[PDB]
């Protein structure tokens, strides 16, 4: 007649709030005869002692639901990863909260994680939004973290068949390296001006750095980045006039830790109210059957459904991700955060504030520029392209014809002979 | 075990190229590929002997 | 160097044959000392693993790990990587879910698989539907994850082939079916060939609802990856007989022999990079506690005893022994073919009917029917060997070629054919619209009768 | 587009053995008596003659 | 007149083996010869067919 809930939180002030909410999820469900208990663990600087400590408490404390609310960690790795492991060799639900990875999108990788924050891959679908409000279809791609880059690029063509149009110039490489900037004049060089970046922030601050050394933020250079792009020295070497995203109450744990204790206890409840229950063993000493109602309460966890929060419809899809999330859209004005926009789970609207660009008008810059020196290549036709070697140093020699017409050359490049 | 193109078609299809401005001889399988234009050339097939 | 091997078997595999394994192996000994620690596990949880992996790597600096698995979990190869990205360990997976096929690792992890991933099985199921020039088929994919992947794969082979793939749209999934709006894209499907990527007991109802609509016809085929085919013991009654599978179980080599090339791997790189840099042996000390010269991009290029054992950049072997096996009348998995380093070897080269899928199935639509090696009517030649495709208007055919006079035992080599009888049996099989058994007589001319023999 | 047609596969097999990089070479090849035939376009072979 | 082969029932559809039938219909005109009451099965039937 118990259910405990663990989790890995470290501030002693949202422990007693964890504890409240915990103490306040039994006051609109009656007196039923339920009982909820919690058991929160503190931190140690490495993660593999971690991940014993927490594996073998929650295996002796036989818990339902796993939380990590560890936002500002000096190690940059961001990894719950092992105690969900854990948790899925025995099939059981880990409800990450401050982590965006898309490693964790994987549902065949982790089996049993839940999350109720998207990966940035969505933002994506926000900027195609920015392609259902200003209506440009030619984009410039780059993206340095290749763990989440083969996702970004499935999203980006999800979001492509529709309109089943083609991006210009997709970019994947190696992040750490400096000298990317043959492939960004190579992008400059294109038509599009569309540049959408998917990076940490050493290589955000490095392209920046590299475009404003080489002035690719002057007139009509379409810039468009999120939270990760804005943050550390990133946001010192932005230019002003850059638009970014913002997730609302994105850091905002207090909030955060009661929206996932409803949605944990109105799972609960829910799942009380059906048969074949079955509890995790000792799985320590001796036990290496399996918890048969994984993908049981896991379904139960597919449709869900709620109505409680400050953030609003938390809903599930089918990879477990946030529904109708609230978005800022900020922008960079003499290096001030100035919000130009508001997103709900459909639609982009600005708010009273003007959108400044860093070019010129207010309004948007048509960033499609043909090319007015086409790059012309042909094969010597011997009737139609007739080559001639210089006389002195890259000369033509004006031979005017039989019937009184001068003979137009042009200085084209080309090979001597084959390639043996 | 890719499929890949080369000679005007590989260096057009790399960006590196923009308009290939030659007799192309027009098909089905490049236009599957590409967009065609209006033809300026309309000739045949001949044996060249001595 | 040192390398210690523990196996998790409910299997009677004893200990000592481990210990035979250092003697003879490895006579060429490049480092100096090469040292074996073999152990036996008997229960299967990460809780032993975490252990085990304390105890050996604080065991005078083991810097070989190899495991191998008999149970259906999964999650032991991800614990596995794990260990290997916090320890920096180069770790093998040898047998079982210590060999079952993840998808993304990082470069962190130094752990690696003796198996065969998805993408290179569906390389090798696409391979069999071109030589089988099965054109006309369909892609049913459910919500079992990794499937995005799997289709964007399927699209990219379709679209770098020779065949030009008549594919019908995929049916998609996104609950348990309701039999009210998948029915609708059930009843879309008309083709032959039907291909699946869900799990065992999701495929329990597909099934169930294939046969409930009649999708399980001796015109149609159902070909299945090895994720969905679990253990060789547990088989439903509800898979039809003939089901193609293609998995890299082989009983013919045991794990001895594939920890055997795994040693041999190991000691290979360690060899080979003992001659580049002398401080090759760092580990790590013991787990409780708060690397640049590493094997994790310096073995793709290896060789054992002639095994074409080399790494792949995700991973995995570049050339794997896949095995393609059928489902017999008799409700067993029946072993037929293997596989070559990059082309396909089929010991069954004339396909089988298993015509009879259940037991009220009456069916007598298909015709044997054979020909004569003649000029002007069947022209007989090779494949092309730039497509390895019969071209439209000919068609495929088998010759049943004997290698001597010394034995009776022969090969079905494949060929095209062409000219009139083709064009007319073409035609038959247009106005008719029938299926036919084109192959090739071996015994000789037209006919003559020796005392009541043809 | 000889390959597309299914019905001239000798002469793919025939004229893959002796295929020139350019269309001199064969003007050349022809020049000297060593070629018998070359499939062209029509008014580049007019203007040559 | 191009016609195709009869498609008899027997029962009340299992919607297993008629479905075979039905399927192998690729003419335009569908030509049906039923009472009231199984003529709302058949039509609900083809409508799920497509
Ligand atoms: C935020 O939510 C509101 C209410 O759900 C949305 O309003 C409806 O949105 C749908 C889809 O765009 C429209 O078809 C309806 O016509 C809208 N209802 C109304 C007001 O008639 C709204 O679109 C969302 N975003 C905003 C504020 O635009
Ligand atoms: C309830 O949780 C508390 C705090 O984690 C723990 O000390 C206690 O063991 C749990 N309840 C029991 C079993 O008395
Ligand atoms: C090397 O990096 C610097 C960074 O400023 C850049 O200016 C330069 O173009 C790079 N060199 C190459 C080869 O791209
Ligand atoms: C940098 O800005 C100057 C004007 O101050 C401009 O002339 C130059 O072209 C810019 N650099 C490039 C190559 O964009
Ligand atoms: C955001 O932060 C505050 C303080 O933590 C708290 O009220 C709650 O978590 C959130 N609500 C707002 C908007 O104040
Ligand atoms: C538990 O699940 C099994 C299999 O679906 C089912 O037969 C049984 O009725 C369930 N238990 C109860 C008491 O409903
Ligand atoms: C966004 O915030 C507004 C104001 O709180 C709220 O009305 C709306 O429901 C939110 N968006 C969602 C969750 O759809
Ligand atoms: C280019 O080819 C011409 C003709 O054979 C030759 O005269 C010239 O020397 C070549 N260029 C080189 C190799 O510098
Ligand atoms: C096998 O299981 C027993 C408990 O029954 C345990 O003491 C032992 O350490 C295990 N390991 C071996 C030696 O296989
Ligand atoms: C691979 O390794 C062998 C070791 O002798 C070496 O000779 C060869 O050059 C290397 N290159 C290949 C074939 O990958
Ligand atoms: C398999 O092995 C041979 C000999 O090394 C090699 O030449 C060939 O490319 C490989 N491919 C085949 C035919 O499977
Ligand atoms: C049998 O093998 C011998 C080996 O020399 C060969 O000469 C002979 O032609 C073979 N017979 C046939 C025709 O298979
Ligand atoms: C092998 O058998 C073939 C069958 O036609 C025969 O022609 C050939 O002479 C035999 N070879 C010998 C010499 O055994």
């Amino acid at each position: 007649k118990i259910v405990n809930i663990g989790a890995v939180l470290s501030t002693r002030k949202h422990e007693q709030m964890f504890r409240e909410a915990v103490n306040q999820a039994n006051k609109r469900h009656g007196s039923w005869k339920i009982q909820l208990n919690a058991t929160s663990v503190t931190h140690k600087p490495n993660a593999i002692q971690m991940a014993l400590s927490v594996c073998e408490d929650l295996i002796s404390s036989q818990v339902y639901a796993i939380l990590v609310s560890h936002p500002p960690t000096p190690n940059d790795h961001f990894t719950p990863t092992p105690v969900s492991y854990t948790a899925g060799f025995y099939r059981i639900p880990v409800l990450g909260l401050t982590t965006r990875m898309s490693i964790y999108s994987d549902k065949s990788i982790h089996l049993s994680f839940l999350r109720t924050v998207p990966p940035y891959s969505h933002q994506s679908s926000v900027w195609f939004e920015m392609m259902r409000v200003y209506n440009w279809n030619h984009i410039i791609l780059l993206v340095s973290d290749d763990h989440e880059g083969r996702a970004a690029q499935k999203r980006l063509e999800t979001l492509l068949e529709e309109r089943e149009s083609k991006a210009e110039k997709v970019l994947q490489f190696d992040p750490g390296t400096k000298n990317v900037t043959a492939l960004l004049m190579e992008a400059r060089e294109l038509e599009a001006r569309v540049i959408i970046l998917s990076a940490s922030e050493d290589d955000a601050a490095t392209v920046y750095r590299a475009a404003a050394m080489l002035n690719m933020t002057g007139s009509g250079y379409v810039w468009l980045v999120g939270e990760r792009e804005i943050s550390g020295n990133a946001l010192r070497y932005a230019p002003d006039g850059i638009i970014g995203l913002q997730l609302i109450n994105g850091k905002n744990e207090s909030a955060h830790i009661s929206d996932a204790v409803g949605v944990v206890a109105q799972a609960v409840h829910e799942l009380l109210e059906k048969e074949n229950i079955t509890d995790p063993p000792r799985g320590c000493v001796g036990n290496t059957n399996i918890w048969k109602t994984g993908p049981l309460f896991k379904r139960v966890l597919m449709s869900s459904k709620y109505a409680d929060g400050v953030t609003g419809r938390v809903e599930f899809n089918e990879d477990g991700d946030r529904k109708f999330a609230n978005y800022s859209i900020m922008n960079l004005q003499n290096r001030k955060l100035v919000q130009v926009g508001i997103y709900n789970g459909t639609h982009v609207i600005p708010n009273d504030r003007k959108i400044i660009w860093p070019g010129g008008e207010t309004e948007k810059p048509r960033g499609y520029q043909m090319s007015t020196r086409l790059k012309i290549v042909t094969i010597h036709q011997e009737p139609f392209v007739y080559v001639k070697p210089t006389m002195s140093d890259g000369t033509c020699k004006e031979e005017f014809t039989v019937n009184g017409d001068p003979v137009k050359k042009v200085i084209c490049t080309g090979p001597n002979d084959t390639s043996p | 075990n890719k499929k890949e193109w080369n000679g005007m078609m590989g260096e057009l299809l790399s960006g590196q190229a923009d308009m290939i401005v030659a007799p192309l001889t027009i098909n089905n399988e490049r236009a599957q590929y590409i967009e065609f234009s209006k033809p300026f050339k309309y000739q045949g097939l001949t044996i060249l002997v001595k | 160097l040192n390398i210690a091997v523990l196996l998790g078997h409910s299997h009677d595999v004893t200990e000592r044959e481990l210990r035979n394994l250092w003697g003879p192996e490895q006579a060429t000994g490049l480092p100096l000392d090469v040292n074996v620690v073999a152990l036996l596990m008997n229960r299967t949880d990460p809780k032993s693993l975490i252990t085990h992996v304390c105890d050996l790597m604080s065991g005078a600096r083991i810097h070989g790990l190899v495991f191998g698995d008999d149970t259906d979990q999964e999650a032991v190869a991800q614990m596995l990587d794990f260990i290997s990205s916090q320890t920096f360990i180069p770790i093998l997976g040898i047998h079982g879910g210590a060999s079952m096929i993840m998808a993304d690792k990082d470069p962190t992890s130094t752990f690696f698989q003796f198996g065969a991933s998805i993408q290179q099985q569906a390389t090798v199921m696409l391979k069999i539907m071109q030589d089988y020039d099965w054109h006309v088929f369909s892609l049913v994919t459910t919500i079992f994850p990794g499937y995005r992947d799997f289709i964007s794969f399927i699209k990219t082979t379709v679209d770098n082939s020779f065949v030009g793939w008549d594919m019908q749209n995929v049916i998609t999934l996104d609950t348990s079916f309701e039999d009210a709006k998948t029915q609708v894209q059930l009843k879309k499907i008309h083709s032959s060939v039907i291909l699946l990527y869900c799990s065992k007991d999701e495929a329990v109802l597909i099934l169930s609802e294939a046969r409930s609509l009649g999708l399980t016809g001796y015109d149609f085929f159902w070909i299945v990856p090895s994720l969905v085919s679990g253990n060789t013991e547990l088989i439903p009654k509800e898979f039809p007989s003939g089901l193609i599978s293609v998995s890299y179980d082989d009983w013919d080599y045991s794990l001895e022999a594939r920890v055997r090339d795994g040693l041999g791997i190991l000691t290979t790189a360690a060899s080979s990079m003992l001659e580049k840099f002398s401080y090759i042996p760092e580990a790590k000390a013991s787990c409780y506690g708060q690397p640049l010269h590493t094997l994790h991009q310096f073995m793709v290029n290896v060789t054992w005893d002639g095994k074409d054992l080399s790494f792949t950049e995700e991973g995995y072997q570049v050339h794997p022994r896949l095995v393609v096996i059928v489902l017999n009348k008799d409700r067993e998995w029946e072993k037929v073919g293997k596989w070559e380093n990059q082309t396909l070897s089929l010991r069954h080269a004339v396909w089988p009917r298993y015509k009879s899928f259940s037991d009220c199935e009456p069916d007598d639509n298909h015709l044997s029917i054979v020909t004569l090696e003649e000029a002007p009517f069947v022209i007989v030649e090779d494949i092309d060997p730039l497509t390895e495709t019969c071209v439209r208007n000919t068609v495929p055919c088998r010759k049943f070629v004997k290698i001597n006079n010394s034995t009776n035992e022969g090969m079905n080599v494949k060929k095209c054919c062409k000219g009139f009888c083709i064009d007319i049996l073409k035609k038959l099989s247009r106005t008719v619209k029938f299926t036919y058994d084109l192959y090739l007589v071996t015994n000789g001319k037209h006919g003559k009768k020796v005392n009541n023999v043809w | 587009y000889f390959r597309r047609q299914v019905e001239l596969s000798t002469m793919y097999r025939h004229m893959e053995k002796h295929n020139y990089e350019s269309a001199a070479e064969a003007i050349q090849a022809v020049r000297d008596n060593k070629l018998h035939a070359f499939i062209w376009d029509s008014a580049v072979l007019e203007f040559e003659a």
